[PDB]
């Protein structure tokens, strides 16, 4: 009467490892991964529901201890500046600026050692007055003298991102669905199965979400917690907004020899005028792009619901402005410009600054210098999506955000991990 | 890919009396399936969508209900301005995740 | 229908697709040691499902009959239903749990017969 | 001969030393990791061929029958010739090109012969 | 009576439990490492066993009978005495000289009868 | 005729690897460690007899190098004390102390830089007699200067002894003896099987034996030879001994920065009175223990042997004294006070010194700085053993020990690794 019956089709959630595939030794290590499998097969599955939760799925776990410990292996071997922490005399840079930068740049003197150890030599290079700070011309230390060591980014090692795919082992399968109304939670009946999913661009930023992928059917709202004012949340386009970022100041660079086989890249002057970075948006296409999320917003709140999108919420830049990494410089840009309406019933110029000293993981570890960029960085890049937060007939969103194991989680919401169980039993009308 | 079969073809009924007409699936369709009333000469009016819900501009006559591969569009009585074919259609698609309205079965009065 | 392109159907029909899953199933940075765990993980599955099959005297077969009598209270289900009306994910969940009583059965009843070839 | 000591013998004479090669098949500083490297290609390789003979019903030979017929556009040649005068080199790569039509009929006429024992 | 409960049992009555022990013999810090180091072993020496009772032709069996004639000169007992007074472990030490010479016949003698097929 | 088994119950005496299993990033990484299999099952083995010798047992050299690589391991990512090698200007500690602690800790001002490159501290800490050096008020360097490199234990990182289970890898197995007569070596008939052994505790002491496990039927006596006076003899109490040991002072902790995020952890000052460190064990215990020792003992020497255990037998601290690691502290304890009996036919208080500078491995290298502890230390342990060895009527024993590779051999006396060899071919009367 028991036939055992093997290759059955059937699975179980679970979890498992990982590993990746893709496509000059950046920041990813991505020669270190596997080869894609060109024109993958995608096989769609008739007949099946499935349950997802983007909120409990383990994808975005793995994804975000890839990426930090990608991170700190790549600046591993890399010259440290501990030699640099010294008192600084500074003076303000005031030659040729323009109103707007008046007291951002500092011209800092110092006496560091030259590569014999019995010799110094008098240096002076540019900072930028966030990575400054006052002691009592006047003295001055760098922000992480008190709280951590400091290394130089290697520069050779670019950071721009390389989309990642995430494949399963033999045994493994990943589900996609593409049920364009999945909210990101419960059943959603359009699943496929894939080996190895599409690539993934490892982009850190606030606020915006930048070159993600775009919702089609309607502007998705998705969230945890509709009703919990704890929660952040995830706001996907179907359209692209296009911005356009500029340094746009003429830098140069200078190297100063610190110890036998190393050296820091010092800011060197400046050819024209110094002028304030900043970005650009299509005003008409924000305009717009917002109404859309409005009218969806609303049908979780109501027809008679006033929507406001008021301010940042305050506190440190990391997470009252919008961190964008951009040309291997760091961007912290004002977004008042853009989060400025009520709804009821040209461009965007957004004033920006710019660090050299970034706590990349908002944690207490590790900082990083980035060494200065000659000429002058032009970026092009795709709003995706943003993050908001929410504060009685008017309900009020924030940029917000600032979280990690977010962002990510706007790209992994489709995918859920399976294992394959091949054995089964079932009776019927044979014997031996 | 797409079954969608309206049963009850040729039904009608004196003013005051009452109608209805079926569709049957061989795939679920639920709470994705749109009715429409064609008078002759006119382009279809939506009726009820989403199995239940009524259209804007909507006699509150009309009604229906159904799930799954089950459903039906049901008259309260008839007021001599039911002199049209009722049609189903599908919103959605199983195999790419849109909902959009592809696919009718139809042609009851 | 492909890798899993069954799971949907009749278990009947499935059947016909026993060798696309099993085909399937066999294969110091960050991308560089999780290759070793990932190697090790699917041989290790994979060789437990063989064992199995193996100690149950299944070896090289998708589908193997034995002497093991079904016990009604498992399942009170005739064999037209579940064969037609049922897909293998709603069989794999409605016995469950009695997976360890069928291969406990399955194991003892191979070895019982193997003695019996003392007397050939 | 020894381990492939046939590999330049004539093909029919040359299977008796199947078992030869058979037989050996199977098995954090610089000379440490790659052993572990070494260990997990061994085993894969050696199973992916051990799951290829039980798919086409061949488990636990060296040599096996099947009934998929042959197609003389692989190969216009006549037995005499391929067993008598030629070396397996030889045979391997005149026929190169349709491995994989031959593994794909012969893993279908597997299945198809195991739904007939339903019947048993 | 559990994992190598039969070890200080008679030979003849220790045959039941070979179901037992064959159904346990498969599976950067300090506690990391060797985790794959520990799981490398089990299955290579898992794959070897199988490996031997594949090329004899035990595939599929806890027990399997050969046409391999009994050399008393490996031992001059009866079977009475083997089967009823001693066990395993006595008997591993007694002939585990002769293993290998043992080990040859059978797998030449698989091969054998495999050109005996031919004939079918 | 031949007839091949497959599944026979045999086995060889083989070494592999062995893994742990168990169970806040504690010293020996027990969260890497796998969890335990709960409720294990333990197999007797009836009609079987095996061969044991704990002198030769490779699971003792395991747990020797598996316990040093994480040692130095979790010290790893620990800052380096190496700025604090400086000459020291030290007085006696005077203002509240009693006699017995006259001399014992000194007052140190030095030297040392503060996280600016450039800038210089005055700091003062108080030392511990045993851990400075007299040069020539008086000028000093710490005992290590000349020697090794300190590296101060990163004070997240506690060091109490957690349980670790050591589990054969499929295919091997772990034949553990109950014979209550065993003494070491050859044939142990009381044999059962199991897969994983029980938890080891990972105690490192001298002398006595902390924490460990009972002895049942009698006290146990054993050695690799008993008539050598170059071996050690390991005595196993079947009742535990209780002691109890206290700072007693109540210590402060300061923190001086020594560079960018990096900090060394001074010695305050001490609130109340400084009194000697101490262990106290109950006399009536220890009496009537030693006598069942006695009693036991001369079973190797004839009815007519006087037992006298001496004295300490002389050298360095780390082999004339209980080495006692309890609480974050190394106490260094004066067991005279125990040993001193001649056997023919209350409290106990044994003073204590304390180290902060510790050479754990007793080799040359690295040596690990032990941070203060703010507070009062009080510990109670169990003595389950003690080490002796032996120097014409009398014979005498001393405390000896001193080695490693030894208090983890009075735990793993008790368990063999074996491997499984399943194939195996008899005749009997079948054919094909
Ligand atoms: C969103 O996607 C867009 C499109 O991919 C992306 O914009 C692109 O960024 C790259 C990298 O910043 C730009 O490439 C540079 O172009 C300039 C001008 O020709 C070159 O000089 C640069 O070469 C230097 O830098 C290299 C990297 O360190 C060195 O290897 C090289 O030797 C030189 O020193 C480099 O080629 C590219 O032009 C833009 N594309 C557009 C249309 O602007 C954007 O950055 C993404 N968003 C985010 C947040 O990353
Ligand atoms: C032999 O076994 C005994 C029994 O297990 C063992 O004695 C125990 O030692 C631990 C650790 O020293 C004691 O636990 C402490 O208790 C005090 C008082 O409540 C707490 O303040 C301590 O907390 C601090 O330290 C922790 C570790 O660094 C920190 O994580 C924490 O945040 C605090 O800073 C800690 O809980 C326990 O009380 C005793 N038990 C008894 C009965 O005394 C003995 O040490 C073992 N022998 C040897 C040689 O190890
Ligand atoms: C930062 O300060 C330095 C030192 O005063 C400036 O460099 C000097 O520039 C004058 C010309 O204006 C030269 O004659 C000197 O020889 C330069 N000195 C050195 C040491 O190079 C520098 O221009 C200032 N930078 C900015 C942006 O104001
Ligand atoms: C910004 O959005 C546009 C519009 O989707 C992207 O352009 C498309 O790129 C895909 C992939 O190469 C092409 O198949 C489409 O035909 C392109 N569409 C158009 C209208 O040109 C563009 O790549 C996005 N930019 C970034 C940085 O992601
Ligand atoms: C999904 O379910 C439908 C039934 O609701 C299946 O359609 C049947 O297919 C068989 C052939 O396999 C026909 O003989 C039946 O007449 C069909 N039923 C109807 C109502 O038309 C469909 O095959 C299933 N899909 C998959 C992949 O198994
Ligand atoms: C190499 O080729 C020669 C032929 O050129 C083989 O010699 C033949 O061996 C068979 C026995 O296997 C004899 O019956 C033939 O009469 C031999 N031929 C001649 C011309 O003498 C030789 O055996 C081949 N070597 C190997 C290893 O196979
Ligand atoms: C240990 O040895 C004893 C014999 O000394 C075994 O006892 C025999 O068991 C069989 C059944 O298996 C009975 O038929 C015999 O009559 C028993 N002998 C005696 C003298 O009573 C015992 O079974 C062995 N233990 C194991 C685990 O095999
Ligand atoms: C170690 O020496 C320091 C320095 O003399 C002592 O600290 C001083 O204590 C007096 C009070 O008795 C204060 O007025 C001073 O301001 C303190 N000086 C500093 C630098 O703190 C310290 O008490 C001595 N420690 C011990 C244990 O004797
Ligand atoms: C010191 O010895 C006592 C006596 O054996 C230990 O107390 C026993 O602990 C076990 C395990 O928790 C219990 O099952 C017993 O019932 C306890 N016995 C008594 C009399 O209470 C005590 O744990 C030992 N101390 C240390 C640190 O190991
Ligand atoms: C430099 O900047 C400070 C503001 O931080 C300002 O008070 C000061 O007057 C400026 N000095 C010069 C010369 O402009
Ligand atoms: C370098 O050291 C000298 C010491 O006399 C000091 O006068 C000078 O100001 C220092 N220079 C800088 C740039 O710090
Ligand atoms: C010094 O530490 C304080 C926090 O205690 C911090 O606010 C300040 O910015 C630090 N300054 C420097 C130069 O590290
Ligand atoms: C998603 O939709 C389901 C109904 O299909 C609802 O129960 C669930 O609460 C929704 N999730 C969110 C986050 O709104
Ligand atoms: C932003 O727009 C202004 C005109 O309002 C223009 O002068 C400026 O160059 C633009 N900047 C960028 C980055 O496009
Ligand atoms: C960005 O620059 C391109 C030219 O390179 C221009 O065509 C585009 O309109 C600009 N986008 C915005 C938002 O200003
Ligand atoms: C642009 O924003 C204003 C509010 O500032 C709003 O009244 C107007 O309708 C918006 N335009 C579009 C196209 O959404
Ligand atoms: C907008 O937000 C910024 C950052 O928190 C704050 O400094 C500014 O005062 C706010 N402006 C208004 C009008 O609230
Ligand atoms: C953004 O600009 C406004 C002026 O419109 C200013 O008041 C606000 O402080 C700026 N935000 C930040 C974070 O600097
Ligand atoms: C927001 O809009 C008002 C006009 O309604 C304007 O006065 C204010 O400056 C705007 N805020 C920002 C940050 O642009
Ligand atoms: C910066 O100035 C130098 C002057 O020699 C010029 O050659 C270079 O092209 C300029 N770069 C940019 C981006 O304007
Ligand atoms: C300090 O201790 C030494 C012994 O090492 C002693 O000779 C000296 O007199 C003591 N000094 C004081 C002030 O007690
Ligand atoms: C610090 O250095 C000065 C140099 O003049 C010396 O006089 C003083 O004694 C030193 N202090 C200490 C505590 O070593
Ligand atoms: C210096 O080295 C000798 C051995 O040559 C040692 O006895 C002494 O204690 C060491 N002193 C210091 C401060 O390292
Ligand atoms: C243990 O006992 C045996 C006798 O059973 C004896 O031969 C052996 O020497 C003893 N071992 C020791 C260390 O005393
Ligand atoms: C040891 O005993 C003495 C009494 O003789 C008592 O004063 C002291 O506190 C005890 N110490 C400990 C650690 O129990
Ligand atoms: C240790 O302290 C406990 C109280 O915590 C006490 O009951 C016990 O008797 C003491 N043991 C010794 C040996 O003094
Ligand atoms: C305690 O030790 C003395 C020797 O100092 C001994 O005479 C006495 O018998 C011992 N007591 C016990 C109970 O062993
Ligand atoms: C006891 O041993 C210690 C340490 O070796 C020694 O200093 C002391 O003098 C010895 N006492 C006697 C009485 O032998
Ligand atoms: C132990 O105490 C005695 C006094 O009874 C003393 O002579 C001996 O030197 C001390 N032992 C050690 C190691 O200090
Ligand atoms: C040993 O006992 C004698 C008395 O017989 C006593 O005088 C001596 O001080 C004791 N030794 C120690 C270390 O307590
Ligand atoms: C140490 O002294 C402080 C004084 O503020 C007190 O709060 C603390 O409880 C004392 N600790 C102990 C263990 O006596």
């Amino acid at each position: 009467w028991v036939t055992v019956y093997y290759g059955v089709p059937v699975w179980k959630d679970a979890e498992t490892t990982l590993f990746c595939a893709s496509d000059k030794h950046n920041v990813w290590a991505t020669h270190a991964c596997v080869p894609t499998d060109p024109n993958p097969q995608e096989i769609h599955l008739e007949n099946v529901t499935e349950e997802f939760n983007m909120w409990k799925n383990n994808m975005v776990e793995q994804m975000h201890t890839d990426i930090i410990s990608l991170w700190d292996q790549s600046l591993k071997p890399c010259v440290k500046l501990t030699p640099l922490c010294v008192t600084l005399q500074c003076t303000n840079v005031t030659n040729n600026i323009t109103d707007d930068m008046r007291g951002e740049l500092k011209n800092c003197s110092f006496n560091m050692t030259t590569e014999l150890r019995d010799k110094k030599q008098k240096v002076y290079s540019l900072f930028y007055r966030l990575d400054v700070v006052q002691i009592n011309n006047k003295e001055y230390r760098l922000i992480n003298c008190n709280t951590s060591a400091i290394t130089q980014a290697c520069p050779k090692v670019s950071f721009e991102p390389i989309p990642i795919h995430y494949c399963a082992p033999a045994g493994f399968a990943i589900l996609k669905c593409k049920d364009k109304k999945f909210n990101g939670t419960g059943p959603c009946p359009s699943v496929s199965t894939v080996q190895c999913t599409h690539g993934i661009k490892p982009v850190v930023s606030t606020q915006l979400l930048l070159n993600g992928s775009l919702a089609e059917e309607e502007v998705m709202i998705r969230s945890e917690n509709i009703t919990n004012n704890a929660k952040n949340i995830l706001v996907q386009f179907n359209t692209p907004v296009q911005i356009n970022c500029t340094r746009p100041n003429n830098n140069t660079r200078k190297s100063i020899r610190i110890g036998p086989g190393q050296a820091f890249y010092a800011t060197g002057d400046i050819i024209g005028d110094i002028r304030q970075a900043h970005c650009n948006v299509s005003k008409a296409t924000w305009n717009e792009t917002l109404g859309k999320v409005v009218k969806q917003l609303r049908k979780h709140f109501g027809n008679n619901t006033i929507i406001r999108f008021a301010n940042s919420s305050g506190g440190d830049l990391e997470v009252t402005t919008h961190s964008f990494n951009c040309g291997g410089e760091f961007f912290y840009c004002n977004t008042s410009g853009l989060f400025n309406s009520t709804w009821i019933s040209d461009s965007i110029t957004l004033p920006c600054r710019i660090k050299q000293i970034i706590n990349m993981w908002q944690r207490i570890g590790q900082a990083m210098y980035a060494p200065p960029i000659q000429g002058v960085i032009r970026c092009v890049s795709n709003i995706t999506g943003l993050i908001l937060t929410r504060d009685s007939t008017t309900e009020t969103f924030r940029p917000g955000g600032g979280d990690m194991r977010d962002n990510w989680r706007s790209e992994l919401y489709k995918y859920k991990v399976v294992k394959i169980e091949p054995l089964g039993v079932a009776p019927t009308r044979c014997k031996r | 890919d797409i079954v969608m079969t309206q049963t009850p073809a040729s039904v009608e009924a004196a003013v005051g009396g009452t109608v209805a007409i079926k569709c049957q699936a061989s795939q679920s369709i639920r709470s994705y399936l749109a009715w429409y009333q064609q008078k002759p000469g006119q382009p279809p009016k939506l009726l009820i969508y989403e199995a239940s819900k009524l259209a804007s501009g909507v006699p509150s006559r009309f009604s229906g209900s159904g799930s799954g591969t089950q459903f039906t569009l049901t008259i309260s009585g008839v007021e001599c301005d039911d002199a049209a074919t009722y049609y189903c259609q599908r919103n959605y698609d199983s195999y790419s995740g849109a909902y959009y309205p592809n696919g009718f079965g139809g042609g009851t009065e | 229908l492909g890798f899993l392109g069954a799971a949907g159907s009749t278990m009947g029909a499935a059947s016909m697709t026993l060798t696309v899953q099993a085909r399937n199933l066999l294969s110091l940075t960050v991308w560089g040691i999780k290759q070793l765990q990932a190697r090790v993980l699917a041989v290790e599955r994979y060789l437990r499902d063989q064992q199995l099959l193996g100690i149950w005297g299944c070896s090289g077969k998708l589908i193997c009959c034995t002497n093991v009598p079904w016990n009604s209270s498992w399942s009170n289900r005739n064999l037209s239903e579940i064969w037609d009306n049922m897909t293998w994910l709603q069989w794999d969940k409605e016995i469950s749990n009695y997976t360890q009583i069928i291969y406990g059965l399955l194991e003892e009843s191979q070895n019982q017969q193997e003695k019996n070839e003392q007397d050939l």
